[PDB]
Formats: C-alpha cells, sequence, structure tokens
RNA sequence: AACUGGCGAUGCGGGAUGAACCGAACGUAGAGUUAAGGUGCCGGAAUACACGCUCAUCAGACACCACAAAAGGUGUUAGUU
RNA sequence: CAGUCAAGCGUUCAUAGCGACAUUGCUUUUUGAUUCUUCGAUGUCGGCUCUUCCUAUCAUACCGAAGCAGAAUUCGGUAAG
RNA sequence: UUUGCUCCACACAAUAUAGAUGGAUACGAAUAAGGCGUCCUUGUGGCGUCGCUGAACCAUAGCAGGCUAGCAACGGUGCACUUGGCGGAAAGGCCUUGGGUGCUUGCUGGCGAAUUGCAAUGUCAUUUUGCGUGGGGAUAAAUCAUUUGUAUACGACUUAGA
C-alpha cells in the first residue's frame, strides 16, 4: 500500500539479571503496522543477538511529514541485491515527502536494476533544501532559476470510441 | 528583411501558471501552480478556488492560458493575495473557455419545462433568421 | 448507435483500429473502413516489409492453392487483422464480418458521407513522437499490390471536389454569420442566453 | 535421405496446371505498354496457321562464321486476311483493375462476326444486334453519347475486331472476334481512329512490317489423356519392371503424407494458351497478286 | 535522463534571412533559394533579433538531444550555401593510363563520363545534379571543380565520381587508381 | 413529432460466461449513453424488452417479446446484468434491446 | 531408495492443449461472494491509474513448460570508485 | 560442427591464416544409453526412380580481408536463386 | 408450347428481418501545429479569435399528431411535376430554375380525445404469388439427336447443318 514512515521501538526481552534492555529504535518504511513490526525484526535481527521470540516492541508510531506541501531534494543512500552481487547506491529525487519519495524509490529500483522489495534496503533517507549538495543531474534541472518549459503533443483521452474531429495536440 | 519563422510560443509550465484540475475532488477549479516538482508532477494550490495545496501531475490538470507573478513556493496566505489583486479568477470566467464550462452545466441543468421552453424559443429565433437570409 | 459508422483509416494504427472495430461489429454494429492504404503500422517499413515475407512463407507444401491466402491489398490487411479478432469459424462470426467492409480510397457512396476517427487508434495520441511506423499503401506495394499510383490519383480527384464542398459549405454559412448578425439584439437571443443556449 | 545424385526437376512448374486451355482461340493477356507520343495503330491481329516451308537467305551476322553466307530456315507461314473493325471497348482503370464501361458497336455486322454469336445459327431467327442496329441512322441522338462516355472515361480502349474466316479455305466458316487494344495518340484520338475504322477492314501491311520481332499467342496442339514419361520427360523405367514402366517410380516421400503438387502425373498434355515471343517477320506478303 | 531543455543558436549574416514554416527552412541569398524538409525530429524553432535564431529540444532524450545538432548543422550549411557555396575539387590518380574526363548533354542531362580508367572499355556516366556546375581548371593538370549552393549535392556527385571509380579484382592498395576529391572548401571564403 | 421513443436503446451483448461455459440464465447487456458503472446504476431494475417479429400471428400478433429486468451492472465499463423470463436465444447476440424507464424513481 | 502429497480410482475452474501442476474435490437447483487464473480483440472482465526501462534488418511477453551459455557492444539507463 | 581466452606458430608479428593449456556451447546427417509406443505383425539392406525441404556454400552473383604488386589461391560476409 | 414474357402503379402474400423505432450531420493537410475572420507587398506574410471534446449541430409541440378559425409574414418544409446541369472508384446519387399543391408550433383561438379501465412491443419502415387489377412494351434461344476432327477415355471441346 501507500508507505508510511514508523518509527519502531523495541528491545530484548528483560530477564533478571538485565532489567531495563537497551531499546533499539528505527525509522522503518512500511505498507502497515504488521509489516513495520516485521520489517523491524528483521533488521534487528542482522544488526543484534535478537530475534522476535527473545525481544519485545515497546512502542510503534507513525511519523507525520513535517511539512507535506513543500517539495525537497531527497538524497537516498541504498543497498540492494542484483543477481550477482550486492551494491551500494546514492539516489535522489524530488518530492514533498518522505514517504513518497521511497515509493517512488521502489518504483526506480524496480524499473532500473529489477529490484524487488526483497532484495533493497533503504540505509539512509536524507532531506536537503540547500543547492551544491545536489549531485544528480536528473535533479539539478529542476533547480535553474525561473524555470519554464512547455508539455508538448497534448493527447487528449476521449471518453466515447468515435470522435468526429482529427484531434488536435496543441497546447 | 527580417528572418521569418512561425512564432509557436504555447503554454509553458512555470511557477505562477493558473491550471484547471480536471478529475479529482476538484475536478474544474482552479489553481496556481506554485512550485515545478518533475517534468509531469508539480505543488498546486487553489485556495481562494478551493484547491488545497497538493502535489500532483501535469496529466491531472490542464494548463490555461493565464497566469500572475507569483513567487516560487509561496504558501497558501501568500497565493491567495496574489490570486486576488491579479483578478485571475475574474479573467478566467471572462474567457471564452469559461463560457462553455458554465454553458454546459446550465443546459445540464435544465429541467423538462425548461428544455421545453428552449424548443420554442429555437423554433422562434430559426423562423426570424431564416427569413432574414431569404431577403439577403 | 449508428446505422452504419465509416471510418478513415488515414494516421491509424492496423491492430488497435482492428481491435475496436472488431469489436463493434461483434456488438452489432455495422463499420466501413476507408483509406486502407493510408493505415499505419508501429515500427519502420523494413521491419512490416520483413513480417509479411514470414507470413508469405506459409502455404501448404503439397498444394498452394489451399494454404493460408497472402492478400495483398491494403484493405485486406486491414480484413486480416479483424478476422483474427473474430471468431471468424461460428456463424455468429460471419454474421460480425458481414457487418465490415474495408476499402482503399472512398468509394462514391461513402465521399459524400461523414468520416469518424477512433481516439484510441490514432498514430498521432499513440505512438511516442519520433518513433518510426509504416504506412500500409507503401507495405502492400512492396508485396504486390498494383493499385496504388492507381488510388492516388482517384484520391486526388475526390480530396479536390471535396474542397469546392467545403468552399461552397464555408460561403453558405457565413451568409448566416452576417444575417444572424443583423437578426441579432433579438429578445428570443437574450432569453436563450439565460436559459443556457 | 538426400536423393542420392542431383538432377534437374522435370519440368516447368510455372507453366501449371497443365489443363486445357478454356478456348480455341488464344487472348492477349498483356498487350504493349501505351505511349501517348506514338500515332493510333493496332498492337495485334489476327490470322491463321497455314503450314511451315524453307526458305534461303543470306546472314548478316559480322563476326559469324556464317557471315555473308547462306542459311536454310525453317518458317511459319500464317494466313493473314485483314481484320474487320466492329466495336470498341471502353476501360477505365480502378483499384479493381481495369472495367469494361461500355462497348461500342459498328452499324452493321456481317454473317461471319454475327455467327459467332450463335451455338446454333441455321435454325435461328437471326436476331443478334438487330435492335441494337436501330440506335444508329441519325446525327447525336444515340451514337455519339456512347462514343464521349468512352472519351471521357475509359483511360484504355481496345478495337473489337474479327477474322475473315470465310477467305480461309477452313470450313469452319464463323469468325473469331477479339478485342485489340490501340497504343498510340490520346484518349479521344483512339475513340476517334476507332470509330472512323468502324465496319472496315485493318490489312496486316498496316501493323506488322519486315524485320520486326512479334509475339504468336496460341493454343497449342493438343494430344488428350497422356502419362508421365512423355507428358513430362520422366526417366522410363527398367524394363524388368512389375506393372508398368511409364511411370514415376517414388510420387512422394511418407511425409508430407500427400501426394505434392510438384510431382509429374499422368494427365492433359498439349492443348494450353502459349504466348511465345521473339518471332521474326520475314515476309508480309499480299494475296492479291503472283 | 530526459534533459527538460537543450538550445542551440544559429547566427544567420546580415543579408540573408531564413524562412521556418512547420518545419521547413528556406534559406534565401544572393547565390539564391535552399529548401529542407525536416519533418523527422521534433524540433522547435525561435527568432531573437533577426541575427539570431535559437533551436530548442524540449524533454529530450539522448538520441533526441544529438538530432538537435545536426539540424542546427544543416542550417549553417545552406546559410554557408548561398553566402559561399561550396567547391568540392577532384583529381585522377592513375599509374598508367591516363583517366579521360569530360562532360556530355544527352538530351541536356550534363553526365560526368570517364573513359580509359586503367584502360578498360567499360565507360562510367555519372548524372549531375541540378545546382551543381562542372568545371576544369586550368594552371593544374588532371583536376576537376565542381561549385553548388547545396554542399550535398555537391558532395554526393563527388561521392558519385569516386564510387565508379573503385578498382575492382585487384589489391587496391597497390592499384589505386581513382578520382579522390581532394578540397573541400567554398567558393567565396574571405572575399 | 417523428420520435416516439421513450425506452432507451440497448444491445443484447452475450450471456454471462467464463472463458469457455456459458450461462443463458443471465446476459449482458450494453445500455446506449453509458460507459461507466455509476450511470449504469440508474437503470437497475428497469424493465427491459426484446422485442422480435414472427411470421405467424399468434394472439393478434406478429410481433412477440420476452420481458426481464436490469439486475445489476457488470464490469466498468457500464454493461449491466439481466435475467429475462425466458433467456435469450443467444441469435440475438448484437440485436437491440429496449430499456425502460419503468419501475420509475425520478 | 526416504518422508509427504497426489494420479491410479477424479470429475470441476485455471495452466490454449496435457493422468499427476495451480485452485478446489462433486446429490439436485437458486442467489451472493470468491480461489487459481485473468480483464486490447478472439473472451467474461480497466485500450485503468502511477513511476521508470526497452526499438530488436531473428524484440519480448508469465511457474511446472515445452531451453540457451561462456564471451563481448561510448546501444541506452542507473550506480561505484 | 561452432565460440571465448590467447602460450605459441607465422623470417625480427598472437589474431592474414592458424592456434596449445583450458573453457562455453550447438546439432541429432554417428553410435551408445533407455524401454515410452508397436509382438490378434507399422514389410528390414542397398540400388533404381521422383519431389520437396535445410544450410553447417563445392560451383555460379556482389563484396570485405590477406603473409592480396600480376595470375592462382586462402579467410570471411550477404546469399540454398 | 390454350394468353406466355417485360416495365410501372395498386386491394390482398409466406421458409423472413445477425435485428427499424428523429438524422451514417462529406474539406484537405499538419499534430514541435492548425481552424475561422480580417489587413496587405501582380504573394505561402501581419493582426484578431476558437479549441481544452458530439454534454455538439440539425430536427424537434399538435388523434403516432385530428377537425377547424384568425394575425403585424412574401419565409421554411413534403409531394405528384418542370427546366438546366453535375457525378464512373462500386457513378445509381447530388444540386437545380420555374409552376401547382398541402402543411406550417412565427403568433392567437374554438372543438375533439376519456372505459386500452393502474403496465403488457400493444402492432405504424419488404422479397415473392395468384384462371390478380390495368397503363405500356420490343414477339428468342439453348440442349438432345445428326455432323465435324484444329478436340477427345467418357463427359468436355471445335465445327456444320431449314
Amino acid at each position: 500500500a501507500h508507505f508510511k514512515e514508523y518509527q519502531v521501538i523495541g528491545r530484548r526481552l528483560p530477564t533478571e539479571s538485565v532489567p531495563e534492555p537497551k531499546l533499539f529504535r528505527m525509522r522503518i518504511f512500511a505498507s502497515n503496522e504488521v509489516i513495520a513490526k516485521s520489517r523491524y525484526w528483521y533488521f534487528l535481527q542482522k544488526l543484534h543477538k535478537v530475534k522476535k521470540a527473545s525481544g519485545e516492541i515497546v512502542s510503534i508510531n507513525q511519523i507525520n511529514e513535517a511539512h507535506p506541501t513543500k517539495v525537497k531534494n531527497f538524497g537516498v543512500w541504498v543497498r540492494y541485491d542484483s543477481r550477482s552481487g550486492t551494491h551500494n547506491m546514492y539516489k535522489e529525487i524530488r518530492d514533498v515527502s518522505r514517504v513518497a519519495a521511497v515509493e517512488t524509490l521502489y518504483q526506480d529500483m524496480a524499473a532500473r536494476h529489477r529490484a524487488r522489495f526483497r532484495s533493497i534496503h533503504i540505509l539512509k533517507v536524507a532531506e536537503i533544501e540547500k543547492t551544491a549538495d545536489v549531485k544528480r543531474q536528473y535533479v539539478k534541472q529542476f533547480l535553474t532559476k525561473d524555470l519554464k518549459f512547455p508539455l508538448p503533443h497534448r493527447v487528449q483521452k476521449s471518453t466515447k470510441t468515435f470522435s468526429y474531429k482529427r484531434p488536435s495536440t496543441f497546447y | 528583411t527580417d528572418s521569418i519563422v512561425k512564432a509557436s510560443n504555447w503554454r509553458l509550465v512555470e511557477v505562477g501558471r493558473v491550471v484547471l484540475i480536471k478529475k479529482g475532488q476538484s475536478a474544474g477549479k482552479l489553481a496556481a501552480i506554485v512550485e515545478i516538482i518533475d517534468q509531469k508532477k508539480v505543488l498546486i494550490d487553489g485556495p481562494k478556488a478551493g484547491v488545497p495545496r497538493q502535489a500532483i501531475n501535469l496529466g491531472q490538470v490542464v494548463l490555461t492560458p493565464l497566469t500572475f507573478a507569483l513567487p516560487r513556493g509561496a504558501r497558501t496566505a501568500t497565493v491567495s493575495k496574489k490570486w486576488a489583486a491579479a483578478a485571475v479568477c475574474e479573467k478566467w470566467a471572462a474567457s471564452s473557455w469559461a463560457k462553455k464550462i458554465a454553458q454546459r452545466e446550465r443546459r445540464a441543468a435544465l429541467t423538462d419545462f425548461e428544455r421545453f421552453q428552449v424548443m420554442v424559443l429555437r423554433k422562434q429565433k430559426r423562423y426570424t433568421v431564416k427569413k432574414a437570409l431569404a431577403k439577403a | 448507435v449508428e446505422p452504419v459508422v465509416v471510418i478513415d483509416g488515414k494516421g491509424h494504427l492496423v491492430g488497435r483500429l482492428a481491435s475496436v472495430v472488431a469489436k463493434q461489429l461483434l456488438n452489432g454494429q455495422k463499420i466501413v473502413v476507408v483509406r486502407a492504404e493510408e493505415l499505419n503500422i508501429s515500427g519502420e517499413f523494413f521491419r512490416n516489409k520483413l513480417k509479411y515475407h514470414d507470413f508469405l512463407r506459409k502455404a501448404t507444401a503439397f498444394n498452394k492453392t489451399r494454404g493460408p491466402f497472402h492478400f495483398r491489398a491494403p484493405s485486406r490487411i486491414f480484413y486480416k487483422a479483424l478476422r483474427g479478432m473474430v471468431s471468424h469459424k461460428t456463424a455468429r462470426g460471419k454474421a460480425a464480418l458481414e457487418r465490415l467492409k474495408v476499402f482503399e480510397g472512398i468509394p462514391p457512396p461513402y465521399d459524400k458521407k461523414k468520416r469518424v476517427v477512433v481516439p484510441q487508434a490514432l498514430r498521432v495520441l499513440r505512438l511516442k513522437p519520433g518513433r518510426k511506423y509504416t504506412t500500409l499503401g507503401k507495405l502492400s506495394t512492396s508485396v504486390g499490390w498494383k493499385y496504388e499510383d492507381v488510388v492516388a490519383k482517384l484520391e486526388a480527384k475526390r480530396k479536390v471536389s471535396s474542397a469546392e464542398y467545403y468552399a461552397k459549405k464555408r460561403a453558405f454559412t457565413k451568409k448566416v454569420a452576417s444575417a444572424n448578425a443583423t437578426a441579432a439584439e433579438s429578445d428570443v437571443a437574450k432569453q436563450l442566453a439565460a436559459l443556457g443556449y | 535421405s538426400h536423393r542420392k545424385y542431383e538432377a534437374p526437376r522435370h519440368g516447368h512448374l510455372g507453366f501449371l496446371p497443365r489443363k486445357r486451355a478454356a478456348s480455341i482461340r488464344a487472348r492477349v493477356k498483356a498487350f504493349p505498354k501505351d505511349d501517348r507520343s506514338k500515332p493510333v495503330a493496332l498492337t495485334s491481329f489476327l490470322g491463321y496457321k497455314a503450314g511451315m516451308t524453307t526458305i534461303v537467305r543470306d546472314l548478316d551476322r559480322p563476326g559469324s562464321k556464317f557471315h555473308k553466307r547462306e542459311v536454310v530456315e525453317a518458317v511459319t507461314v500464317v494466313d493473314t486476311p485483314p481484320v474487320v473493325v466492329v466495336g470498341v471497348v471502353g476501360y477505365v482503370e480502378t483499384p479493381r483493375g481495369l472495367r469494361s464501361l461500355t462497348t461500342v458497336w459498328a452499324e452493321h455486322l456481317s454473317d461471319e462476326v454475327k455467327r459467332r454469336f450463335y451455338k446454333n445459327w441455321y435454325k435461328s431467327k437471326k436476331k443478334a444486334f438487330t435492335k441494337y442496329s436501330a440506335k444508329y441512322a441519325q446525327d447525336g441522338a444515340g451514337i455519339e453519347r456512347e462514343l464521349a462516355r468512352i472519351k471521357k472515361y475509359a483511360s484504355v480502349v481496345r478495337v473489337l475486331v474479327h477474322t475473315q474466316i470465310r477467305k480461309t479455305p477452313l470450313a469452319q466458316k464463323k469468325a473469331h472476334l477479339a478485342e485489340i487494344q490501340l497504343n498510340g495518340g490520346s484518349i479521344s484520338e483512339k475513340v476517334d481512329w476507332a470509330r472512323e475504322h468502324f465496319e472496315k477492314t485493318v490489312a496486316v501491311d498496316s501493323v506488322f512490317e519486315q524485320n520486326e520481332m512479334i509475339d504468336a499467342i496460341a493454343v497449342t496442339k493438343g494430344h488428350g489423356f497422356e502419362g508421365v514419361t512423355h507428358r513430362w520427360g520422366t526417366k522410363k523405367l527398367p524394363r524388368k519392371t512389375h506393372r508398368g514402366l511409364r511411370k514415376v517410380a517414388c510420387i512422394g516421400a511418407w511425409h508430407p503424407a500427400h501426394v505434392m503438387w510438384s510431382v509429374a502425373r499422368a494427365g492433359q498434355r498439349g492443348y494450353h494458351s502459349r504466348t511465345s515471343i521473339n518471332h521474326k517477320i520475314y515476309r508480309v506478303g499480299k494475296g492479291d497478286d503472283e | 535522463m530526459k534533459y527538460i531543455q537543450t538550445e542551440q543558436q544559429i547566427e544567420v549574416p546580415e543579408g540573408v534571412t531564413v524562412s521556418i514554416k512547420s518545419r521547413i527552412v528556406k534559406v534565401v541569398g544572393p547565390r539564391g533559394t535552399l529548401t529542407k524538409n525536416l519533418k523527422h525530429i521534433d524540433v522547435t524553432f525561435t527568432k531573437v533579433n533577426n541575427q539570431l535564431i535559437k533551436v530548442a529540444v524540449h524533454n529530450g532524450g539522448r538520441k533526441h538531444v544529438a538530432a538537435l545538432r545536426t539540424v542546427k548543422s544543416l542550417v549553417d550549411n545552406m546559410i554557408t550555401g548561398v553566402t559561399k557555396g561550396y567547391k568540392y575539387k577532384m583529381r585522377y590518380v592513375y599509374a598508367h593510363f591516363p583517366i579521360n574526363v569530360n562532360i556530355v548533354e544527352k538530351d541536356g542531362a550534363k553526365f560526368i563520363e570517364v573513359r580509359n580508367f586503367l584502360g578498360d572499355k567499360k565507360i562510367r556516366n555519372v548524372p549531375v545534379r541540378d545546382g551543381v556546375t562542372i568545371e576544369f581548371s586550368t594552371n593544374v593538370k588532371d583536376e576537376i571543380v565542381l561549385s553548388g549552393n547545396s554542399v550535398e549535392d555537391v558532395s554526393q556527385n563527388a561521392a558519385d565520381l569516386q564510387q565508379i571509380c573503385r578498382v575492382r579484382n585487384k589489391d587496391i592498395r597497390k592499384f589505386l587508381d581513382g578520382i579522390y576529391v581532394s578540397h573541400k572548401g567554398f567558393i567565396t571564403e574571405d572575399l | 413529432a417523428e420520435s416516439h421513443r421513450l425506452y432507451v436503446k440497448g444491445k443484447h451483448l452475450s450471456y454471462q460466461r467464463s472463458k469457455r461455459v456459458n450461462n443463458p440464465n443471465v446476459s449482458l447487456i450494453k445500455i446506449e449513453g453509458v460507459a461507466t458503472p455509476q450511470d449504469a446504476q440508474f437503470y437497475l431494475g428497469k424493465r427491459i424488452a426484446y422485442v422480435y417479429r414472427a411470421s405467424k400471428e399468434v394472439r393478434g400478433s406478429k410481433i412477440r417479446v420476452m420481458w426481464g429486468k436490469v439486475t445489476r451492472t457488470h464490469g466498468n465499463s457500464g454493461v449491466v446484468r439481466a435475467t429475462f423470463r425466458n433467456n435469450l436465444p443467444a441469435k440475438t447476440f448484437g440485436a437491440s434491446v429496449r430499456i425502460f424507464l419503468y419501475p420509475s424513481n425520478i
């Protein structure tokens, strides 16, 4: 579904010798809470000696975008598995939210490298609104002062199967 | 002799270009383009007209001939101030494009009585105009 | 739902047009398609030329007169495209195919009549700009169609006769506009404006 | 497996089927291309193959071993009395080919040409073109209308002519009617020439001249049902072949599980339409002289 | 990548005037007219100051931008054509057999005729284009000149002179005989 | 004047079917001017009549009728599901049907 | 050979087609939902929406399954140093 | 029957032509392997005859390359007309 | 060869409508461009304006459209006719100048309708037939058999024959 940024705070189960464990937290983009808690145990199993059975999740929360109607430059660092091996890349994309850029990121990763969600780890989603922090020319071109372009060859959708005049693609 | 070139200037998408939302919750409202996001998406706002600030594909709106001076990235408050002073809402209404939309909706709302009233008036108008061609 | 829909094939994609027409014929809409030679196929001419040569290879080995019949006329190539979209071996399919006529150019019963377009199948709406495409007339000629030059002269004739009628049509319409301008400022016209007309 | 030794196939696959021609008169399938510059002329003629003889002539071939030396040549003598121009046909070009728009005929038709319109001529009322000929004999009442219909349409015009079979020794006495395409001038002159030459004979010395390569279209000598040995030229099977040797041994492999169209089979031999090309006119000779 | 905008600027001399309808460009100058049907790139043309024309590609892929520069470059060639013209000079290279080149006029069609190429009896005929003029310059032997407004026709003619003079069935490293274009300049450069 | 229609023009498209099995008890009907399911909801429950002619006059008529109703919509493109008192003969695929304005709600 | 599930003994929906695969196992009917599989036309069902990528002078197009490899290409795209 | 790598051959040069050590394949014009079909029977070797198909091209068309200076070859391309 | 055949118009008609129920309502070309209006260079330009769907445009009221009666109009439409043309790609249809003849809802009246009972398609547009009706219209061939050999297994073919 629509990716939602969840904060997931969990810990290892409290034993007698070690009450109050170290309370690790992650921000993971997921469709829903069930996948959020699942993705949490998957990564926390990767960085620590803990699995779902031996730990508990102490807080699950949604993080909302601070201002969902300002467009920003998002610096995305990702590792993914291709058929041959593993690679780390830094991509970047315009958006208004962290989540929709991550939705965009998974679409681009699937399209350009045939990477399924199973294969992708989102290392760090970073926002910058200051130029010269933007490295990719496919994003720099929308930051030129006084941007303006046409939308040539406008194709208009037809509700009916027949029309009674050749179409016009003017704009 | 001047190097004649067909002018060929047409409806560029830019900050401050007013657009019509053709599908969605708005479906027929005005909104100024507030900030360019990509080649096919853009941030728009229709506060005076009644469209919330949102991201939207350029294929979900149709650009219009009109625009006004609107600084890039202005929130709903600054956009509505510049929208009012430019009378872009009024200029759209006086345009022929809006008159066809208003004519379309007004004709659709016509009742069965009002449709019969059209029928009589159209026969009357045809009688005088057909007479007018015959004499000259 | 018209008694007969007459479509001009100029600037249309053969496959998408064949798909739309086949559905219309099955649903009971009689269709005639004109300008079969100005139909379009996506891909360069060499691509679509090779494909028809591949179709030309296939023939019954022990008797070539019973194999696939490779019709070269642009109208028959469209007809072949459409018949592949119709269950033509059933009685219902024969009836749907009967409701269709395809022509090169516009024969006399239809150049006085309305021509429509199918935006789903139009080339200037469908193909990405810059993408190479094949015109049906050139393809058919290359594989043995003989009447491209005949049609061009008869299409040039029909168009120039069709140009006079439109200029006559503009003559008749301008007399309405200037006479209506003098029959203007009428209360009836004002009343209709308030009532949506 | 492959044939042990290669050999060319027996016979031409482009002269198929080896069937009886539709008629005894072989028609011109393709008349010469029209040139609008050249004057109006016939492009074909009808005559009767009488027989062969032999001739002697001095060879002119500067580089041959028989240069300036005498040679003996077999020749074919074609009995060619003049043909009567009776009727014209107009053909408008269409995206479906040439379509005969109308045929305009002549005032009077002889007994020979009118015999072609009957299968039992002797017990009939001879009602052929009688009510048609009532359309003639005025200024322009119905005469010119058909002609001008051909003029403003009908990109291809072909006159109708027939043979004077009564001038030949044959007992047939029924004319052969065929179209001959005019391939000169403009369209109007073609219709005009046809009109002026209506009902009058055209001589061979106005169509074909000396030292000219012509083509001949005829139906070959018929021979009936033929076995493969002489119909196709296949090898005779060995003398000790059980149940027949004038045959093709294998008429096909197991697969395709059919007899192919390309395998030589017993069938009709001869009596085919044939268009032979490149025959030189060695002499055009008149009949009104020794 | 789909670059949003790319532009190239043509600079027209003071005496030349360019006409650009839909995608047909008509460059007119002292040496006459030059036309081009260019309906296969989907480009745009803009007038700036009667001496500048801007050719732009919007939302173009990599191949689209590459064709933009060619369209620009073609228009200089027409502008260079009327202002200057394109002059190509060939040289007949031959070790033993002199190459005999003259211009024939059959039905007034102005063919190029080459005789005696490596002593062979085959006589090569090359029709000239309309808009290229054959010239045989003095002051140097075994040289043929031809000047014309369109570089395309003068160079295609020049290639057609080369094409008929390829040596067959031989080591062409040794048998170098032919008519090779040697100069590709203008008629009135810096004049 | 010359127009006297009170019903809507409709086409009998097919029986309800899977790829290889059809159910004659249900007919798929196109309504003229309906291209979306939302516009087809107006016609739900409305009487339908396939009107046909027979050479034999039966009860003072040579015109015979099968009646039905629009039971629900079908697909995303304005086709509707219809059941008739007797199932339609299936030679009438592509034939014309009449969708009446009754039973009415407007 | 092992465990299990199946076919044999089993129709039905889907994989065009097929003992075994997917779905689901069956009294006779009706209505409503679905499964697997699909929704340009054949054919019921969006020529739907959204982002990319690809142009093939042998494109590709869906598990079982009706095959293709090493090695290469400033063809194109993204990414790493 | 093809390919990749390229130690080497090719007079002082891998790649004109070759090409070891390796390694990737393709084909079913070999022979094995198997036993699915046929034992209430599918006539078996070869030749003769005759047709068609394939291309992995011997010849003929056009061409690229060479350790092609001419002749003759060799390698390769499009090509089964 | 006991009134045959053809054209056309009517009183009645059939294996039936792959499916009427106001109207298939004519430029062409381009689509990184056009349409329309207008101005001006003995010519491929300037200035306006439209599009962003046909949700249009024609036609649309009257017993399925009755009987009638008037008006400030010199229009519009159907029909039996008439005069000029145009249209061959499959034209088989388009425009017509004249008369008559209806209608006209352009505007205003009078009378009628009802009980089809609260819906029942509630029936309104051809091919073909009869010792059918009547106004015209010009009064043939093929086949067998005989014959031929440019043909031929037989059929078929090419010929001839009052």
